[PDB]
């Protein structure tokens, strides 16, 4: 149930 | 591609998607350009709307680049594979 917002957010940072 | 903080210029097809996300500067990090293509597929609604780690990305200028019709977040290759494609490093 994540938000893409929230999916990319994780992609951005790692 | 490069670290934090390394300056790149996108190649133009690039930039203008960047610009359509708001983008007003011409000189980025990586992490920047990665901020605007988050904002770019945010507004445009190329996630799916049900598995929303699934970018859609076909038939819009994003998928030209990508060369894909779709990709996942959580297999990211094909968007640093454009990423080395379209940035110059300063």
């Amino acid at each position: 149930q994540e938000t893409f917002x929230d999916l990319w957010k994780l992609l951005l940072e790692n | 591609l490069p670290g934090e903080g390394t300056q790149v210029h996108p190649r133009a097809p690039l930039l203008q998607i960047l610009k359509v996300a708001g983008a007003q500067e011409e000189v980025f990090t990586v992490k920047e350009v990665m901020h605007y293509l988050g904002q770019y597929i945010m507004m445009k609604q190329l996630y799916d709307k049900q598995r929303q780690h699934i970018v859609h990305c076909h038939d819009d200028p994003l998928g030209e680049l990508l060369e894909v019709g779709s990709f996942s977040v959580k297999n990211p290759s094909p968007l640093y594979e454009m990423l080395k494609r379209n940035l110059v490093i300063l």
